[PDB]
RNA sequence: CCGGGCACUCUAACGGGACUGCCCGCGAAAGCGGGAGGAAGGAGGGGACGACGUCUGGUCAGCAUGGCCCUUACGGCCUGGGCGACACACGUGCUACAAUGCCCACUACAAAGCGAUGCCACCCGGCAACGGGGAGCUAAUCGCAAAAAGGUGGGCCCAGUUCGGAUUGGGGUCUGCAACCCGACCCCAUGAAGCCGGAAUCGCUAGUAAUCGCGGAUCAGCCAUGCCGCGGUGAAUACG
């Protein structure tokens, strides 16, 4: 807000992987403050991304995450009388947030019926470079590229 | 109009109740009702005397009414006369052991509702309201008081345009709870309508 | 010997719960100490002003505290001196066996 | 149009399939499965013709269904409307019968809004 | 013989007893994993002992009252951490950087008049 | 509605007036203020003027209208439509 | 329609359902607390005065 | 289905009992 | 459960404890940044608390009150009706549109309160609303009372559906003199709109939002999905 830069909340590490990054992904799945249900679905996905592909879920998950991180985004700023889509770098804190949110949102677009499955399948295709989350990243990345001419309007 | 009643803000802190007793669920209403009729009876009669507080205590089917007043004689009567004369009328309505005492008022100018009633009475007598308040605050502070504030509201002097006039001196910390402040209010009926008088006296901070 | 103390005021309840336990522990013999029973609270919610103004309320409450004391080794050495005990007005007392 | 005048949905469990008949809810469905001794969890595409003809015969004889049930509901309202009772007025102006407010809402009895 | 600490969380309170053995754990007359089955957060109640590598050195007979399952879990996490500094006062280190020594005072905030909850204000529309 | 454990409700003062007419030779108009009263098998054939707050409605009683109240057949609200 | 009502409230009804609490102080038909016999308006008036045993402003 | 009286959840919401939520 | 014990937990009163007190650093001071100790650190979180005044704000309908008005009535009493109307229009809400779901069964963990023509354990008749009995308790004893989400399991398989519960038919329960207008509740049948909402627009910064149940006042009963409270689970984000 106005006064001072607020403090970032560090999440209590997950009990299956001891990972602060995994905890975040969990919370974005959490509807209605029902974390336990969100815990299953994600861990269930760890089960699924093991069966349909014999390797470490944490390795699947984390690599999938990196492939969704946008390095450049466009933030609107109506200078003069027109709305300019100013290109901006994305801080790692936001790169994390946007990748995770999109990753879960991309999951909820898929046609597979169980939540456990979708999370797996998106995380599966994400590390392999596909999936709606990576589609959104590439989009937002080209938009900032397209508007490279407004580099001098950056804050 | 935003300020809180300064009495209820201090109950159990700097000010003590005026009906001190326990009662279960099924009797509270009936006992309180009598406490209203009794106050109703006395405050009606004892204005002449200069009523300051009507304390009430209870045990079983009996009640001690400790009545503070500046003129004990108007309460006492001729030799002990009136003090009992009411006690029969009192116990007529009460129908029980009415222990009707009379307590001294050390300084009547350090009694808020007394100061109020006085001023309210004065303005029923066409008295200079601007003056009247300035005097009461002046008399209260001479009585060694630590603070004083007096407010009069309504058709002051008979003017069709209503006006709220006030005066204060020393300290009157209404935001403090440890600050002991007496408050009293009196209604001044006239030919042109109701006038309201409030009194704020700051005795001392405990 | 079951003395139960009910009152709107605990400063008088605990003060009287002193005077009671003091007397029978003096005049023999055993009194099981003053236990502070949980207080029963009757809260009232009221609209501040007389007309409309719904979203402005004031909070009131009525706190009937409770105390309990026992006399373990009774004996009528106490049964008359307790019968002569200066009880405040804001308190109700019960006796049992 | 197997039973009872309606052809109940195949590939669905026999208990729910009966609810697609006018006159039968889940309740009368739980009933006819004991009273005929048929497994509620099996599909209708898996019903024995024996199990069929029994469930059919029972249900058509124990309860009033389709057109007849619709007939009495109609007959019940027709009279209420004709005697001139309040219940009849509300059926004749198409307004809510069960004492609801009519200042707002009531959209199911009236139909879509006719603005002004 | 016995090592004790009081653990509390919101409305939950935990009395916990650490007594050496094979590593058994019991909560309210029930086995730990039995009273906390299907809750992932339960593995965090056994957290402080892992900060001092005493996983199976102590057993635990624990009761718990008030609050909820995960509230009760944090109370447990506090009392078994409490009990360690009584068994080993030199265990203050490597248990406080993990902050296990402290009790988080965050409780359900009061519902206010004029709001639907503690802060959720009723929706409004001027013109 | 009214519990079957209790009785079929007529105001009695009206039920009285009905029976007296059946004996002495029916029938004339009945001014009543009992909308809460149940129509009853003895009331059949008469014509009872039921007050709705403003006027008494001339109501012929038949067989098909037995279980209802007298008030259902005397409308309380005036309404001819909108606009 | 006030004084004939504050007196109609006192007398016993023809049926028990017709019993309704009025404020024993001012006669207010609405918001009447059984425990005091008072309406929320009078309740707040006396409680501030201190003329209500034990009754004090709540805070938590 | 906090509004459907013919369910467990529905009678909970109403605060009532019956065949579908017995005691 | 009994002996026993007050340890613990609690209960409810009285105290302690936080003061930038202490180290490093920047400072003219006040302070600010960081460290330690410590349950808590820089107002620890919430409440109570609202300056002179503003709005000729609201309230003659809670009450008071000047004055103006009515007098077989503009007073008063009663029966019925209305305040619940309905071509429509707005605000605040409830329940939804479903698979992070819905249903059935079994199994857990709260807090605050209330309760003598009052709460009603248990028992038996009814699918049930309930009804008959009947134990206890002026209640840290007895009861409302099950917390619900959660948990183990089984069903449903993407369909206007086992989603959704409106509307209507019918049979009943309860209160109350009396449920036509015009009560709630129960059971069978009926199973509407609704596939996430145009322009527009509201709230919330941490135990918060979201979501789940629970109690109280008023009150015969109840149109409470309202209000005032209480715990359970429990986020995202603040560049500026
Ligand atoms: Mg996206
Ligand atoms: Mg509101
Ligand atoms: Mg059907
Ligand atoms: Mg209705
Ligand atoms: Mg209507
Ligand atoms: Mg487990
Ligand atoms: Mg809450
Ligand atoms: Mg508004
Ligand atoms: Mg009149
Ligand atoms: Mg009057
Ligand atoms: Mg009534
Ligand atoms: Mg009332
Ligand atoms: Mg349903
Ligand atoms: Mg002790
Ligand atoms: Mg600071
Ligand atoms: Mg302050
Ligand atoms: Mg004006
Ligand atoms: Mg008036
Ligand atoms: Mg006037
Ligand atoms: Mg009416
Ligand atoms: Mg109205
Ligand atoms: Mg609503
Ligand atoms: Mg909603
Ligand atoms: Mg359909
Ligand atoms: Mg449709
Ligand atoms: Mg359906
Ligand atoms: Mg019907
Ligand atoms: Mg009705
Ligand atoms: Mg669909
Ligand atoms: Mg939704
Ligand atoms: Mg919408
Ligand atoms: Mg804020
Ligand atoms: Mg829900
Ligand atoms: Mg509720
Ligand atoms: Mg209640
Ligand atoms: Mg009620
Ligand atoms: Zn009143």
């Amino acid at each position: 807000a106005r006064r001072r830069r607020a403090e970032v909340r560090q999440l209590q590490p997950d009990l299956v992987y001891g990972d602060v990054l995994v905890t975040a992904f969990i919370n974005k799945i959490m509807r209605d403050g029902k974390k336990n249900l969100a815990a299953r679905i994600f861990y269930d996905a760890c089960k699924i991304i093991q069966e349909k592909t014999g390797q470490e879920p944490l390795k699947v998950f984390k690599q999938a995450v990196e492939n969704v991180k946008p390095r450049m985004e466009v933030r609107s700023r109506r200078v003069g009388g027109a709305n300019y889509q100013v290109p901006m770098e994305v801080s790692p804190r936001r790169q994390q947030s946007l990748a995770l949110r999109w990753l879960v949102q991309a999951a909820n677009q898929r046609p597979e019926r169980r939540a456990a499955v979708r999370i797996a399948h998106e995380l599966m295709d994400a590390a392999e470079g596909k999936g709606g989350a990576v589609k959104k990243k590439e989009d937002v990345e080209r938009m900032a590229e397209a508007n490279r001419a407004y580099a001098h309007y950056r804050w | 109009g935003n300020k809180i009643h300064p009495i209820g803000f201090r109950l159990g802190i700097t000010r003590d109740w005026e009906s001190r007793w326990y009662a279960g669920k099924k009797q509270y209403r009936h006992l309180l009702l009598e406490d209203q009729r009794i106050r109703g009876l006395l405050e009606k009669e004892l204005y002449s005397a200069g009523l300051a507080r009507v304390d009430i205590e209870r045990a079983a089917d009996n009640v001690a009414v400790t009545v503070h007043v500046a003129k004990p004689g108007v309460v006492i009567g001729r030799g002990g006369e009136r003090i009992r004369v009411l006690r029969e009328e009192l116990a007529k309505l009460t129908g029980k052991n009415v222990a009707l005492n009379v307590q001294e008022v050390q300084n009547p100018n350090l009694s808020a509702p007394l100061v109020a009633q006085r001023v309210a009475e004065q303005i029923e007598r066409r008295f200079a309201v601007r003056r009247a308040i300035k005097q009461a605050v002046q008399r209260v502070m001479e009585s060694g008081a630590k603070g004083a504030k007096v407010i009069v509201s309504g058709r002051i002097g008979g003017a069709e345009q209503a006006r709220t006039e006030w005066a204060a001196q020393g300290r009157v910390p209404l935001h403090t709870l440890r600050a002991n402040i007496d408050y009293g209010f009196a209604l001044a009926r006239t030919t042109y309508g109701v006038l309201g008088v409030k009194a704020y006296i700051f005795l001392g901070e405990v | 010997i079951r003395i139960k103390l009910r009152g709107f005021d605990h400063k008088t309840l605990d003060a009287s719960a002193q005077k009671i336990v003091e007397a029978a522990r003096r005049s023999g013999a055993q009194v099981s100490g003053p236990i502070p029973l949980p207080t029963r609270v009757r809260r009232f919610t009221v609209i501040r002003g007389p007309f409309k103004h719904k979203d402005s309320r004031e909070h009131f409450e009525l706190r009937t505290h409770n105390r309990l004391v026992d006399i373990i080794n009774p004996n009528r050495k106490t049964i008359e001196q307790l019968m002569t005990l200066d009880l405040p007005t804001g308190v109700e007392i019960e006796i049992k066996t | 149009a197997r039973i009872a005048g309606v052809e109940i949905p195949r590939n669905k469990r026999v208990d729910v399939a009966l609810t697609y008949i006018y006159g039968i809810g889940k309740a009368r469905a739980k009933e006819a499965l004991e009273k005929t001794g048929i497994n509620p969890a099996t599909r209708v595409k898996d019903l024995t013709e024996a199990e069929v003809v029994r469930l059919r015969e029972y249900v058509e004889n124990t309860w009033k269904l389709e057109g007849e049930l619709r007939a009495e509901v109609a007959a019940n309202i027709k009279r209420l409307m004709d005697i001139g009772c309040y219940r009849g007025l509300r059926h004749r102006r198409g307004l809510p019968v069960r004492g609801q407010r009519t200042r707002t809402n009531a959209r199911t009895r009236k139909g879509p809004r006719k603005t002004v | 013989e016995q090592y004790y600490g009081t653990g509390r969380r919101k409305e939950a309170v935990a009395r916990v007893f650490l007594r050496p053995g094979n590593g058994k754990v019991t909560v309210n007359g029930q086995d730990f994993n039995e009273y906390f089955q299907g809750l992932v957060r339960a593995v965090a109640a056994l957290e402080p002992l892992r900060a001092v590598d005493a996983l199976g050195h102590f057993d635990a007979y624990i009761t718990v009252r008030g609050g909820g399952k995960s509230g009760q879990i944090d109370a447990i996490k506090l009392g078994i951490a409490r009990a360690l500094v009584q068994y080993n006062p030199d265990y203050r280190a490597k248990l406080k950087p993990l902050g296990f020594l402290t009790r988080d005072a965050r409780v359900v905030e009061r519902k206010k008049y004029g709001k639907h909850k503690a802060r959720r204000a009723p929706q409004y529309s001027k013109r | 509605p009214r519990s079957l454990k209790k009785g079929v409700f007529v105001d009695d003062h009206l039920l009285e007036k009905v029976l007296e007419l059946n004996a002495k030779g029916e029938k004339r108009l009945i001014k009543t203020w009992s909308r809460r009263s149940t129509i009853v098998p003895e009331m059949v054939g008469h014509t009872i003027a039921v007050y709705n707050g403003k006027q008494h409605v001339p109501v012929y009683i038949t067989e098909n209208m037995v279980g209802h109240k007298l008030g259902e057949f005397a409308p309380t609200r005036t309404y001819r439509g909108h606009g | 329609a006030r004084k004939a009502l504050i007196e109609k409230a006192k007398r016993t009804p023809k049926f028990k359902v017709r019993a309704y609490t009025r404020c024993v102080r001012c006669g207010r038909a609405r918001s009447v607390y059984r425990f005091f016999g008072l309406c929320r308006i009078c309740l707040r008036e006396l409680a501030h005065k201190g003329q209500l045993p034990g009754v004090r402003k709540a805070s938590w | 289905g906090k509004g459907d009286r013919r369910t467990r959840r529905g009678k909970i919401w109403r605060g009532t009992y019956g065949k579908y939520r017995p005691r």
